[PDB]
């Protein structure tokens, strides 16, 4: 018994190696459950949900606050700016795999699986901008 | 707790004064360099850079305490003198409105007599904004004789402190054991100083209030004012002015406290006669604070065995995220004279700011709210004082990790964690600063773009309704309904800045329900931006002062060092004292924006005039309902319209505030000489002048050298602040006199 | 090897530290003590040699300088290369660098005037 | 990286390796000095160039020069 | 050579010693001296355009006349480019005058504070980069470092120049076209 | 709408969903702040909104503060009582064993 087990194991058994607010022991498992870095899957699916999450809310800001927000046409300004930025952002994200070229044997996190998740990101972003598009139409 | 005195340690001799630099053998044998001339004064107050014997360091700082204390007493004893020899306080005592304040006269030498401002009362001079007349009126002082007696009584107390700081030293000297009695120290500071101080002044404004309250507020001449001793020598006079004095400390023992309700009340708000807070509420206030401090002054171990102690109090506080928490903090504060100074400078610095806010919010002195120059000056005065003090708190909280922190002696796992996950603290504050910057000032860029672009500012009006009157509006409404409901014993709010539509006017507006709007959310977040950046850089200098990732051997170099060299791409300005040097600058920007906000928003919506045909007409009538949202309005309607009151004064008596205004930019831009150039070029610049000095041998024995790398930056911030305060000092004292 | 325990993270689990060369020091430590890392708070020093990980070279030499001032102990630092190459760069002579040694040699030494002349007559 | 060049002004008072952070220089027996030591920098690949030896260098004009050259990971002193 | 930081912070200090440092010092005097000549030349025409020559040879003798009648009176149509009521033609210029004081004061970031503080801060940013989940998958190419001691002063001189140039390039047009 | 009781291991989503409900009650107040969106949302709900909507600080908006004040008062009473229990929990809890 040296120092009586590290002053109470640094208070009631902390541990938590990959936890300190980066992702709790529940949240790190929630990240493994989270599709952006999902286990047991490859081509398209690691992405796809990425776009279905990003493009889904990209309609949000420019509908109420964008440079166009005072007439009836303004329901479209939230989507045109979003889709234009979606094309720009898709190019910017796809270019990362072109910059990387060291792990050509590790095709998942480098080039192959990288493009095989951004491919789902393109349809996810555009489609997700179209998914939240038809959600506020029946109430208007 | 024991009388341990080391009588006679240092003799009384002029021998040390004969040697320039006796405090250090390194600053005595080699005065062959110009740099030594500046090192003699730079280290003159760095007492921990001489001897390490704490029994002598404690016997060199308590000496400086009594020395500074004597300087302050010499300073205060003159204020009562200037308000008697040449002033207008008695005439202002009879006529307070038409007679402007003044307590400084000039002489006919070079035509400077134009500064004699026509204030009235048969005396000309220079207007004052120190609040001396309000304090003296709130003290019951009427005759000039009461000024001279207080001044002559101040000379005695000023001399006794010099003969005290020269007593416990060249004559006496307590041991080192007398300083670890921090337990016995807080029992005499919270009870002897705070306690008896809040009680002694409380017992004064109970018997001196009626020469101000039940006399000077009725309409009696200053000659008809009775004497303060005539009220005490005859208890029935106090009994008639207050029908509670007939008892004379009889229900005080009977616990029939309600019979003392003629002086002890809790009204709230302001008085519609004087112009400030109630003269009876402050007496009861200080009585309430005095008893609380008489209780709070008994908390630590003396020599009877009862009570807590800073030791086991901190040895008991734990916490999950803290680990070995709070323990060792006793050894932190009881060993380093420095260590107490940062927590003092931090608390007292924020205290000066908080009391500055409490000044304008609820004016405690009579005839203070209407006196706009004094009010505006005093707020920003304590504002900048606390700015310097909090940065000094960072300046020394950076000293601690370098000068008095050890990995074996003093230990708190809390402070350990502040240095173990140290890269996380500043990372959080960094992202917070950037989020509060790219938006608060980003929205400034946004709105200034919307106006020059066209119809975008028009569609911003709905967003101008947002944020503003959305938050903090309900807080004011809570305070509107706080009396009666959550304050049954209060017939008024905390201040009339809370009570809506309730305006108190004494020919000039005293307070207003400060209706937030338009851009208060903007400037408050400019504040929070400049506050988080200031806290970031200073806290960075605090916890990165010991362990640094770039250079691991950081403790060897020091605190006020230049850098390391051109290696590692470039190690430049990495000292914690430089985080304070730049910390002074972000504090400078913070306090500058806060004084701008306070000052201008006042006359925008608060300060104004009143007529019977209408209601309220401000000096500048509701301008920052739009001119605050953009950066342009801060120099289109703010920094531009102010030149009509600072420059258009040469034909009057306000010409000095224009000369100091235009001359403060000189010394500020003079700081741009040191904050931009380097010692290398300037050192190549001397040797040419020294060549001309070697041509005629007129070269001094003291070899001409450039300023130190650190001393140049210390002088640079000195001028950036002096030249960066005297301009707004001349500006705050420019318009407020013309529009007073 | 038994090494001092430290909490606070920061230093470990860095990708750059994994892909970049790392430094490994050691010290005798004849007695239980408590010291401070050049980049961390405080930690208890255990008996026997203690192996740690360092990401910088100056960090690897400042700790040795700090240990020499405490008590008198010989220091050993080993500098590893990216793949797995482990070379003894600290004390290749095993004699302290300020003190005189027998194994002498000259690397990159120009023996010319002092104002300048940057050309080197011979590199070896 | 940086280019270390030793002047002929050396006295051998070991001021380099005393000041030097990561031990770039090294004391070597020499036959043309008073104390008999000469500074030599074999590990110039690891040199950072912090210029703290020129401070401790005694001579009127310093004896240990390090001319600023290229910059690599070894000369930037970065941990990442 | 020409562009190098210092010789070493020792022997009193070698801060700003290269010939390039002399150039970077010289540009500051260039802007202000060449601005003095222009501040003078801007009155030798606006005093006769208004016909009131008695303003200059009577008030320009002291600096306060240079402060109240030029930096304040002539700037009325400048700042009134977009008043809180009806904005007109001098809006784009009144905006540039502000965007100028931004860029100019932006240079004060690169000139007053040096480089090492940014090294110690960028290292914390890089630490937060890999430590943060999800964002840990993103990796850069060239290691993030601060500007060179020479490039720091050069880029900051670029800001101190173009901000000052735009500071005077927006006042002239609006202030002269507002009153003619 | 339901009790949502099932498993003892379901006792850790029970501190999870109200942990989201607190933030949800905050976000609901945040999203309904625009001075222009309130006129269009309150018409269908109330019979009083037909004649005129928006009661400013007269009744409906004080209900928020009149919902906070009781909750604050509840928590104040319970902690003042907890300080008088002198180390003995007198309130039942659905814990211990599983
Ligand atoms: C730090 C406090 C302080 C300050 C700032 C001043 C400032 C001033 N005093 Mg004063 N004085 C003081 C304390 C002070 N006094 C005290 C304690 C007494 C004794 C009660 C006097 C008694 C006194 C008399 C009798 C007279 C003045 C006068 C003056 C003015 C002329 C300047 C001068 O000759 O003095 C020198 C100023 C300085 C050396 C700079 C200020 C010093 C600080 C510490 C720096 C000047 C504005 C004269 C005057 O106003 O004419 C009517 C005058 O006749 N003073
Ligand atoms: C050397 C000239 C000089 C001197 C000696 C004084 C001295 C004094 N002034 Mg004054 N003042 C001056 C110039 C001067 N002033 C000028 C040119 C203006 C602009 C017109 C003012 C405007 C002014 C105002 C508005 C007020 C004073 C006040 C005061 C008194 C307060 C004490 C004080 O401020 O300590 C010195 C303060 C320091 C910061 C100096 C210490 C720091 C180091 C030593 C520098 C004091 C006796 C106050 C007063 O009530 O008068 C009785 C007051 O309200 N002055
Ligand atoms: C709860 C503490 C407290 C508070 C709220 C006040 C409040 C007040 N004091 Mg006071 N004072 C206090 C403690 C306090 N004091 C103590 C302990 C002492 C003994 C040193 C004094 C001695 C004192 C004097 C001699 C005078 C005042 C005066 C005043 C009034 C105006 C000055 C001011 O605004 O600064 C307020 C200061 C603070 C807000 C800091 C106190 C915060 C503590 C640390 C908590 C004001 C309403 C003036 C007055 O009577 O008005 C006519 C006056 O001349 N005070
Ligand atoms: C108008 C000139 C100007 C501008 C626009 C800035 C802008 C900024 N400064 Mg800076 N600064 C300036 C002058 C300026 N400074 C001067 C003259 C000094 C010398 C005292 C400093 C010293 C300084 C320090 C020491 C630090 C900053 C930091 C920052 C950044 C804070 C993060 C943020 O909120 O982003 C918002 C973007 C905009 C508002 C645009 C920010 C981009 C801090 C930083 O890097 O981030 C934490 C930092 O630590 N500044
Ligand atoms: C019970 C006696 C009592 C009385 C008669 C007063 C009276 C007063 N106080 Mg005070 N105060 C008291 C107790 C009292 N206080 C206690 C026990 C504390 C805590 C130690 C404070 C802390 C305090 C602060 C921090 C401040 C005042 C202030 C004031 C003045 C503002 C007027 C006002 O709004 O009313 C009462 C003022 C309140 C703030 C409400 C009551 C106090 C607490 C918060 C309830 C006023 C004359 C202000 C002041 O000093 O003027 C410049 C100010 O800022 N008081
Ligand atoms: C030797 C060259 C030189 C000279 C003579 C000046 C002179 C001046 N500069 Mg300047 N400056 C220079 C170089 C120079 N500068 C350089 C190289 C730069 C960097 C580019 C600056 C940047 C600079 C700035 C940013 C500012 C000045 C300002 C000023 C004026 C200050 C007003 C004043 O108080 O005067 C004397 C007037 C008095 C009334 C004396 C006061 C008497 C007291 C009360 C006693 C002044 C006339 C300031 C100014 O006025 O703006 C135009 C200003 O803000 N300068
Ligand atoms: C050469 C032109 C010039 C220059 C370089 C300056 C420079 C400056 N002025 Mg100035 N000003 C000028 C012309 C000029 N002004 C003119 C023509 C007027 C009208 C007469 C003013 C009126 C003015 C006022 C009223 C104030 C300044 C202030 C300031 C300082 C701002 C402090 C700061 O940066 O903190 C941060 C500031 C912001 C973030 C905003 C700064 C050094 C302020 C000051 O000096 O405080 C001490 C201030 O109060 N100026
Ligand atoms: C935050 C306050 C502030 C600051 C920092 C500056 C700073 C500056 N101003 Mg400016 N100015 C200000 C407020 C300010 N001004 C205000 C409120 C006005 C009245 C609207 C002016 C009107 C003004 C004019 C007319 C001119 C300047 C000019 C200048 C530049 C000249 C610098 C020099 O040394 O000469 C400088 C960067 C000069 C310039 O454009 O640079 C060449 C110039 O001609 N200013
Ligand atoms: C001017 C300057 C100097 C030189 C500064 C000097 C020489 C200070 C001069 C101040 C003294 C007080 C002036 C000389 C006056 C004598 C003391 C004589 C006075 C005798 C009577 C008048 C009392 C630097 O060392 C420097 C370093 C780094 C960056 C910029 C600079 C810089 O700009
Ligand atoms: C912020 C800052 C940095 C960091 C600067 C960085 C990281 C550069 C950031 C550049 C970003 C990517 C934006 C660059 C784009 C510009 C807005 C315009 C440039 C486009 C062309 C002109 C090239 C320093 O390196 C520095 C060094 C010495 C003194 C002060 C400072 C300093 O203040
Ligand atoms: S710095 Fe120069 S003189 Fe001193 S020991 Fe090294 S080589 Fe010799
Ligand atoms: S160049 Fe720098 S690291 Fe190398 S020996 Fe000289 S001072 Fe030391
Ligand atoms: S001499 Fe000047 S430029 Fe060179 S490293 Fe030191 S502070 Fe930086």
């Amino acid at each position: 018994m040296t120092d009586y087990i590290k002053p109470y194991n640094n208070d009631p058994f902390v541990g938590h190696l990959a936890t300190p607010i980066n992702s709790s022991s529940l949240t790190r498992a929630y990240l493994s459950q989270l599709p952006i870095y999902r286990r047991g899957v490859s081509p398209f699916l690691r992405g796809l949900e990425i776009g279905m999450a990003h493009g889904y809310f990209l309609i949000g800001p420019f509908v109420q606050l964008g440079p166009l927000r005072n007439t009836d046409i303004k329901y479209l300004a939230g989507l045109l700016s979003a889709i234009g930025l979606i094309v720009i952002l898709t190019l910017g994200m796809l270019l990362y795999g072109a910059v990387s070229f060291t792990n050509d044997s590790q095709d998942l996190e480098s080039v192959d699986g990288w493009r095989q998740l951004a491919s789902g990101f393109l349809l996810g972003a555009v489609g997700g901008a179209g998914f939240a598009y038809l959600l506020l139409t029946l109430f208007s | 707790v024991k009388v341990v005195v080391d009588r006679d340690v240092v003799p009384t001799s002029f021998e040390k004064w004969a040697k320039p630099g006796h405090f250090s053998r390194s600053l005595a044998k080699g005065p062959k360099t110009t740099t030594w001339i500046w090192n003699l004064h730079a280290d003159a107050h760095d007492f921990d850079s001489h001897t390490s014997s704490l029994e002598e360091v404690s016997r060199k700082i308590f000496s400086a305490h009594f020395g500074q204390l004597a300087i302050i007493f010499i300073w205060l004893s003159g204020m009562y003198f200037h308000g008697a020899r040449f002033s207008n306080y008695v005439a202002w005592l009879s006529n307070p409105t038409g007679i402007k304040p003044s307590a400084q006269v000039v002489w006919p030498i070079v035509g400077q007599q134009i500064l004699n401002a026509d204030v009235g009362g048969g005396m000309q001079g220079i207007q004052i904004t120190s609040g001396l007349f309000q304090l003296w009126r709130a003290s019951g002082i009427v005759n000039e004789l009461q000024l001279y007696v207080t001044a002559l009584g101040g000379l005695g107390m000023a001399g006794l402190m010099i003969f005290a700081g020269w007593f416990h030293y060249h004559k006496a000297a307590p041991k080192l054991e007398w300083f670890q009695n921090v337990e016995s120290m807080l029992n005499h500071h919270l009870a002897g100083l705070l306690g008896l101080g809040s009680l002694s002044w409380a017992g004064h404004q109970i018997h001196v209030s009626l020469p101000i309250n039940k006399l000077l507020d009725a309409g009696v001449a200053p000659s008809s004012i009775p004497l303060p001793h005539e009220f005490i020598l005859n208890r029935n006079l106090m009994a008639e002015l207050y029908p509670s004095f007939q008892q004379g400390l009889v229900p005080f023992f009977t616990l029939n406290w309600k019979q003392y309700s003629d002086i002890l009340t809790f009204k709230g708000g302001l008085s519609p006669v004087t112009g400030g807070l109630w003269l009876t509420d402050v007496a009861h206030h200080h009585l309430a604070i005095a008893v609380l401090f008489l209780v709070a002054g008994h908390m630590y171990r003396t020599n009877w065995g009862i009570g807590h102690s800073i030791k086991q109090i901190l040895e008991a506080h734990k916490g999950p995220l803290t680990g070995e928490g709070h323990k060792g903090l006793y050894e932190i504060l009881t060993t380093s004279w420095h260590a107490n100074l940062a927590i003092n400078l931090a608390m007292l610095g924020s205290l000066s700011i908080i009391v500055a806010h409490h000044m304008y919010a609820m004016p405690p002195y009579p005839y203070l709210a209407t006196d706009y120059p004094t009010q505006l000056s005093l707020f920003t005065h304590h504002m900048w004082i606390g700015g310097f003090c909090i940065v000094g708190a960072g300046a020394h909280a950076a000293i601690y990790m370098v000068r008095d922190y050890s990995p074996t002696v003093n230990f708190n796992n809390v402070l350990d964690r502040m240095i173990r996950h140290r890269d996380a603290i500043i990372s959080h504050l960094n992202w917070v600063c950037i989020f509060l910057g790219m938006h608060s000032f980003g929205l400034y860029i946004h709105n200034d773009t919307m106006r020059a672009l066209g119809r975008a500012q028009d569609m911003f009006s709905d967003t101008a309704i947002q944020l503003q009157p959305v938050f903090a509006q309900w807080i004011q409404q809570i305070h509107t309904l706080a009396p009666g409901n959550t304050a049954v014993n209060a017939l008024a709010t905390a201040s009339y800045a809370f009570g809506a539509d309730t305006v108190t006017v004494g020919s000039k507006i005293a307070m207003m329900p400060i209706k937030l709007g338009t851009a208060d959310f903007m400037v408050h977040h400019i504040h929070a931006f400049t506050i988080h950046v200031t806290t970031l850089i200073l806290l960075k200098g605090v916890l990165y002062a010991r362990n640094s990732r770039l250079i691991p051997d950081k403790a060897n170099l020091g605190f006020r060092f230049p850098c390391d060299g051109p290696g590692r791409g470039g190690t430049c300005q990495v000292s914690a004292w430089d985080h304070v040097f730049l910390g002074l600058f972000w504090m400078y920007n913070a306090l500058s924006i806060v004084i701008f906000h306070f000052s201008w928003k006042m006359q925008s919506d608060v300060w104004g005039t009143v007529t019977s045909n209408g209601a309220i007409s401000h000096i500048t009538g509701g301008n920052f309902a739009q001119s605050a949202i953009t950066i342009n309005g801060w120099l289109r309607d703010f920094l531009w319209a102010q030149a009509s009151q600072v420059i258009q004064s040469y034909g009057s008596s306000l010409s000095a505030y224009g000369l100091m205004f235009l001359g403060a930019h000189f010394v500020w831009a003079f700081s741009l000489m040191f904050l931009f150039s380097g010692r290398g070029y300037w050192q190549e610049l001397i040797e040419s002048i020294v060549w001309a000095h070697n041509k005629l041998k007129v070269a001094p024995a003291i070899a001409p050298r450039a300023l130190s790398i650190t001393q140049g930056r210390a002088v640079g911030v000195a001028h950036y602040l002096l030249g960066g305060i005297a301009t707004t000092w001349a500006f705050f004292l420019a318009r407020i006199i013309a529009v007073g | 090897m038994p090494s001092p325990s430290f909490l606070g993270s920061t230093g470990g689990w860095l990708r750059c530290a994994e892909t970049e060369e790392k430094y490994a020091m050691t010290w005798s430590s004849d007695q239980q003590h408590i010291f401070e890392m050049p980049t961390g708070g405080a930690a208890v020093m255990n008996s026997g040699d203690n192996l740690l990980y360092l990401a910088r070279k100056e960090q690897a030499l400042a700790l040795a300088t700090q240990l020499r001032t405490q008590f008198k102990i010989q220091d050993y630092k080993i500098y590893r290369i990216f793949p797995s190459g482990e070379v003894q760069y600290l004390h290749p002579k095993d004699g302290v660098l300020p003190y005189q040694v027998n194994k002498g040699r000259e690397q990159v030494g120009r023996v010319k005037s002092t104002i300048g002349k940057n050309v080197n007559p011979a590199q070896v | 990286a940086h280019t270390v060049k030793i002047y002929d002004n050396c006295i051998g008072c070991t001021q380099c390796v005393r000041a030097c952070p990561l031990d770039v220089l090294e004391m070597v027996p020499w036959d043309g000095c008073k104390a008999g030591q000469m500074a030599s920098a074999p590990r110039t690949e690891d040199c950072v160039g912090c210029k703290r030896c020129e401070t401790a260098c005694p001579t009127d004009f310093l004896s240990i020069r390090v001319y600023l050259g290229g910059e690599t990971t070894r000369s930037m002193g970065l941990a990442y | 050579g020409y562009s190098f930081p210092c010789d070493g912070p020792g022997r009193g200090g070698t801060c700003d010693i290269s010939a390039w440092d002399a150039f970077y010092l010289a540009m500051f005097w260039m802007l202000n001296t060449i601005g003095w000549v222009t501040f003078y030349w801007h009155w030798k025409h606006l005093s006769l355009w208004q016909g009131n020559v008695a303003q200059f040879n009577e008030s320009s003798t002291y600096l306060m006349g240079w402060l109240r009648d030029y930096l304040w009176l002539n700037s009325s149509p400048l700042i009134n480019g977009y008043n809180p009521y009806g904005m007109n033609s001098l809006a784009v210029w009144s905006w540039m005058f502000l965007f100028a004081h931004l860029v100019w004061a932006t240079g004060f970031m690169f000139l007053i504070s040096w480089r090492g503080y940014w090294q110690e801060l960028i290292e914390t940013l890089a630490w937060a980069h890999e430590r943060t989940p999800l964002a840990n998958l993103i990796r850069w190419k060239d290691k993030p470092v601060a500007l060179s001691i020479v490039q720091a002063r050069l880029v900051g001189l670029v800001h101190f120049t173009v901000g000052y140039i735009l500071t005077y390039a927006a006042f002239v047009i609006a202030s002269t076209a507002g009153k003619f | 709408s339901s009790l949502r009781m099932f498993e003892v291991s379901d006792g850790e989503p029970y501190p999870l969903n109200p942990a989201v409900i607190f933030i949800a009650l905050i976000g609901w107040s945040a999203v309904a702040a625009i001075p222009s969106n309130i006129p269009v949302l309150g018409g269908t709900g109330l019979t009083q909104a037909f004649l005129a909507s928006i009661q400013r600080l007269l009744a409906q908006y004080p209900t928020g503060p009149k919902l906070d004040d009781p909750f604050w008062f509840y928590l104040i009473v319970y902690h003042v009582g907890l300080f008088a229990l002198l180390i003995f929990g007198q309130i039942g809890y659905a814990g211990y064993a599983k």
